């Protein structure tokens, strides 16, 4: 078959404003350990009966060697409403006479929890782990490559 | 190494070549007339050494002593988190410089690294002169825990902390991260027993373990080589009565947990520790659900007893909610079965609860926390309430740990469709008073006041909305009016666009003259109305130009299709559209035969429009997963489609590890 | 720890302040115009580091991190099993004290725990001439390692299993027993690390961990490893990317069994690390089982084409052989299906059980067994034998090892039930060819002349004896008769006891002289001699007169049934041989219309004759067990008995815990 061999990607964290979408800046992270979860469970609506049973979908990620993250290039005191932005995603493939897949991730929140450890530095290579947000639109799309 | 003292305080000799002196020492505490025989000076000696052998535990005899009572009584305010009688505590005037020493505890678990670091060079630089150094020690211990705490949260904090509060967050100062840099340099925290005194050395080995930054390696590889034991239990395994196996990994845990609060030592913050709790108790909830549906037979009762279920109590609570993430208890909901677990204790639980709701009410209702206690609580916060699914809570302790999921949860940890999540959890086994109904219609209102700002938009990690807390309330009271929804929604004018759409979501919760306002000012007119206002109640057949707008849709869908493949921008939906169009069609609630020029773009509108022409192979059999009781009756009823998944869902049962595959094989199709 | 060295072959800068020396090290490896501008003395220095990191597998850095897909490979002699070389290299008179260090390991490996432990000992008093001190550390190490398998042995040649298995005594004499352990008294291997000089405690510092009685604990918790990717599982949608926690695992397996092999450490024969080579090697068999069944993934075919997937090779087939017992293998067997696994490299693992006959060949044709070699032998040969289902085999090889496998293996373990299993298992990826024929036909000859005595008989521990033997020569070679089995039955004499049914147990395979003249000493008496006949006979015919004593049997049975009938309680007889009646009307071998007239009789006998009009409620659920494949076949097309089977079955897949059920439901009641 078609030499597929591509398993390790390099995933970029784009930039949105508080209220706007800049994509000016970025703070992209290497080789992600990946742990990319799709737990969908998304239902149909019925037309004549309800439920209010379990049916969502939801999309996990997590990344490591994360870098480019300083300034993107104290009133210490934190308070319960957050406006905090949503970086976009990009995953750029390689290893094949098409170009990447190029999966985007349009809208994503950032839930990684700090951790203190025994030996040193919390970690030989940090993890930032990065759910997916959707209020009236898209959560993914495949740009696959065809050409080149 | 001359005696075994085991979990439960039995003893058992080994290397003890000579004369049994701790054999012989409980006999002096069985007779009073052999103790009797000692002298009036050295009586006063065994005045001591029964004290410290009763409430430590080994007030068990020997090997030749019958079953034991062993509790479990942890008397810290750290662990029972009480954390107004905590700051209380460090207000004081001092005493003793073992107060400082439990200050220095109190003042780390409240955030305070800095004033901790520095009671602990106090007393350090005070407690040499003292005849016994075990508060040097373990003071010179905690030091250098609370170095590598302020180390790694100012790299947490200029690193993945910037993306993820919008602020910077510099708690400690410049001046400060230097100072503790150049006092703690060419510490060398292996080589500090060894700097001890001899007489120290000697009377104090047991405290070695506490500078070798790997301490709980003697537990895990026991709690592995007691995991494999559970690996082998196939065959019918034994030992699953837990004398010797459960009760070893339970009291093992209880007396390293009374052995670093009491102590109050800082390593029991870290994540070496916190690891330890989790496999220890994923372990015993693994043999909770595994080796609970096993061959029950007569055979298995003669060979041994207690064969009764798992229980939980006030202590096991506190131990999955601080220890445990969200995915790591996520992982045990569906590994194992909760519900088969019963908890004990429900009072007591409601104390630590509330308590949890009252560190958040009463610190974000404030102008806010510390951020470093606030990197501390929240993963407990978390999950204290995520677990309170199988608790039963009070009337008046449900209503305050309600207020405090819905109103003071930041939104950072806790999105528009988590909250949700964790609001339905509390009501399985706690079901909604009209007490409680009016803390989410208040929650509402105040998502109806937020939407008056026209760039706005609910962000939700699972699609689960602000109408979900609304079909919650109709779900427990069928007849409701929110008469404060009612009179924002008796003063909508057209200028105002986003509240309409909020509002109109929220239609069954509005009264019935306040209803027609509003339906007067919304006409169905994009497809995602068109499901809106089914999920509402207020379409229940096609008035065909409803019919017509999914047609209008597809179009659309239709020509775009040509102009991305060629490009190769392959779309992946946000929601069910067009799967739940074939289910239409399926169902015959849509009778348009322009739905058959569709078929081609998406394999699940391909199975149900065209139910033969589809060959099978592009079956994805998670699609199962979400189908109703009704739509998997007619899946038997159609004569294509009752015999290919049934090929399709046998390999999903020999192949699988999901019981669910299992009740649609045999309840649906059978 | 100034860097962290991954097991991929990478190196990532961990606590290097100044200047980065490993990274002009590997800019000296790829600029070959830099390695130029050196000195004549540090030229020679790196030709030292390059043979090192080259054959240590230190590639490169992490920062360009070229894709490397590096294996193993162990060069050592008593990995690969050369015990014929190892034997020819302790004969050589060694020249090196590091070569009386290889032998001393060699030793152990053959089960010369006496001759080890004295040359351990001349290497200890002959290493004060040496400069490094390494083999007097791994020399005190290995002798106490070599005792300590001596201190064991003496329990088990006089404790569990020592009552007549030959050489029933020790093979340690007095004299050795007591001068070994007058020599280890004190011996603290804790204090053999430190009492070293500060230059062996720096210059090599990393076998400070073989100097523990807990080692392989540091290996034990990172192998905890394992809880992460049972969550990966768990979450089941989870897609692990790179170098995963899978392969981490592998790569840790193989860098501890190439480090304890080629330093020749003693260590590798303990259970300490046999355990950790099977709970490393199931994990990543059911990691493999959990990807080559993955619910395919709607999303993730961005990157989820196909996976490579876990497959075997040579050296993932020793160390199941070495390191499993039976019983864990089956463990495997059960929830995996390795079937699917492809196995590589086969004609390296055709040599390698080559030499495994060959040693079993060389041990018990001769009378000269080791009997602490055989202990620890035994185990590898049959773990080897039982796992060649899977491994393509050349008609030399497989000939070499049926013919060690039925004649030349040790009857107190493997015996003739066993001996069936591990025929029937080879016979899985080969069909059964020419040769293995004449093996297993020199087999039965040679079983024939052990029953010639009367007080002989074959104990199987299955139940499976000599006679489903011969099935299997008839079930591959359609057409065969063994001319020596009929040379046999041409010389009987009819007073022989075991001979006569023995040959009825192989009548099958005789000739057409053979079986009349067998048929002429084959009589029948009874009802009692008719129903042994299909166990033992199997004439294969059903004549009138044979029917006629059926309904004789009936018919008597029916005049016990009025004396039960009138006393109240009418139980069944003893020899119940009425339910076993109705199977050969319902398989159509007894055409008589007065078997369905001799109701009142068991109810099995009544639910084949009459299938119709049998109570279903009167149906005993438990008869299911005991049907072949030809009843489960032929019940499916009674649909007067389809619809309430699956009934029963229905009423017990969710209600018992027996998936024999469910096999006979989802295997052919679908």
């Amino acid at each position: 078959m078609k030499t597929v061999i591509q398993d390790t990607a390099d995933v970029y964290f784009k930039r949105k404003s508080d209220g706007k979408l800049v994509f000016t800046a970025e703070a992209q992270t290497a080789s992600f350990s990946q742990a990319i979860s799709e737990e969908k469970l998304r239902g149909g609506i019925g037309n004549k009966p309800l439920y209010i049973l379990k049916s969502e979908k939801e999309i996990n990620l997590t990344v490591k060697n994360a870098f480019f993250d300083l300034e993107w290039l104290s009133d210490i005191y934190i308070q319960f409403p957050n406006v905090s932005p949503s970086g976009e995603f990009e995953m750029s493939l390689e290893n094949g006479n098409a170009l990447a897949p190029e999966i985007k991730f349009e809208a994503l929140a950032d839930t990684d929890t700090d951790e203190m450890a025994v030996v040193i530095e919390a970690s030989r290579d940090e993890n930032t782990a990065a759910p997916v947000e959707d209020t009236t639109g898209s959560t993914q799309s495949s740009d696959l490559g065809g050409t080149t | 190494y001359d005696y075994h003292f085991e979990v439960n305080g039995t003893v058992v000799r080994h290397k003890n070549k000579g004369f049994g002196y701790m054999e012989r020492f409980f006999e002096l505490k069985e007779s009073c007339d052999e103790r009797s025989k000692l002298s009036k000076k050295q009586y006063e000696r065994f005045n001591a050494l029964f004290n410290f052998f009763e409430k430590n535990g080994v007030i068990c005899m020997a090997k030749d002593a019958g079953t034991l009572n062993t509790s479990i009584e942890i008397n810290s305010l750290a662990y029972h988190g009480k954390y107004d009688v905590m700051k209380k505590f460090i207000e004081e005037q001092s005493v003793s410089i073992e107060d400082d020493y439990k200050k220095a505890f109190f003042l780390a678990c409240l955030g305070r690294w800095e004033e901790s670091y520095d009671l602990y060079s106090n007393i350090i630089l005070n407690s040499i002169d003292e005849s016994n150094g075990c508060v040097y020690y373990l003071s010179q211990i905690n030091r250098y825990r609370i170095y590598q705490s302020i180390t790694q949260a100012v790299t947490q904090f200029n690193g993945l902390g910037l993306l993820t509060f919008g602020r910077h967050y510099k708690p400690f100062t410049d001046e400060f991260l230097a100072r503790i840099e150049r006092e703690m340099t060419n510490f060398n925290i292996d080589d500090l027993f060894n700097g001890m005194p001899f007489e120290f050395q000697k009377k104090y080995k047991i405290l070695e373990f506490l500078s070798d930054n790997q301490f709980l390696y003697d537990d895990t590889v026991k709690l592995f080589e007691l995991t494999n034991k559970v690996r082998s239990e196939m065959s019918e395994g034994s030992y699953s009565f837990g004398m010797s196996s459960d009760i070893v990994v339970l009291l093992r845990l209880y007396d390293n947990l009374r052995f670093l609060y009491e102590n109050c030592l800082w390593s029991v913050s870290f994540h070496e520790f916190h690891q330890y709790i989790r496999n220890s108790m994923s372990l015993l909830i693994e043999k909770a659900e595994y080796e609970r549906t096993r061959d029950i037979d007569e055979l298995g009762f003669s060979f041994f007893g207690k064969k009764s279920g798992f229980f939980m109590e006030y202590y096991d609570f506190v131990n999955i909610s601080r220890h445990f993430k969200i995915d790591d208890i996520k992982n045990l909901e569906r590994s194992c079965s909760i519900d088969k677990i019963r908890f004990g204790e429900q009072e007591k639980i409601e104390e630590y609860l509330v308590g949890i709701a009252e560190e958040i009410t009463k610190q974000f209702s404030a102008n806010g926390m510390n951020v470093v206690f606030y990197t501390q609580f929240i993963s407990e916060a978390k999950a204290a309430l995520y677990f309170a699914k199988y608790v039963k809570l009070s009337e008046e302790g449900l209503g305050k740990i309600v207020k405090a999921l819905l109103f003071y949860f930041p939104e950072r940890d806790l999105d528009i469709g988590k909250r949700y999540v964790w609001l339905e959890r509390l009501t399985k086994c706690n079901e909604l008073p009209k007490s409680i109904i009016s803390i989410i219609d208040d929650f509402l209102v105040l998502q109806a006041e937020k939407h008056i700002d026209q760039n706005y938009s609910e962000v939700s990690s699972n699609g689960l909305y602000s109408r979900d807390y609304g079909a919650l309330i109709k779900h427990f009271e069928k007849n409701f009016i929110s008469k404060r929804l009612s009179e924002i929604t008796l003063c909508l004018t057209q200028d105002k666009q986003k509240q309409i759409d909020f509002l109109f979501k929220l239609l069954p919760l509005l009264s019935t003259n306040a209803k027609s306002h509003l339906l007067s000012f919304k006409s169905v007119e994009n497809i995602n109305d068109l499901m809106n206002g089914i999920r509402i109640g207020l379409i229940d057949e096609f008035t065909p130009e409803h019919e017509e707008l999914i047609i209008e849709y597809l179009e659309t869908r239709k020509v775009n299709y040509i102009v991305e493949k060629e490009k190769g921008i392959q779309t992946f939906s946000s929601n069910d559209y067009m799967s739940t169009f074939g289910i239409w069609y399926f169902l015959e609630e849509i009778n348009n035969s322009k739905m058959e020029e569709f078929i081609g773009m998406d394999d699940q509108y391909d199975f149900f429009v065209d139910p033969e022409n589809f060959d099978y192979k592009k079956f994805i059999p998670s699609w199962l997963k979400n189908y109703n009781d009704k739509l998997l009756g007619k899946i038997a009823g159609n004569k294509h489609m009752k015999h290919h998944v049934i090929e399709v869902l046998k390999e999903r049962v020999k192949n699988s590890n999901d019981k669910r595959y299992l009740e649609i094989l045999m309840n649906y199709f059978i």
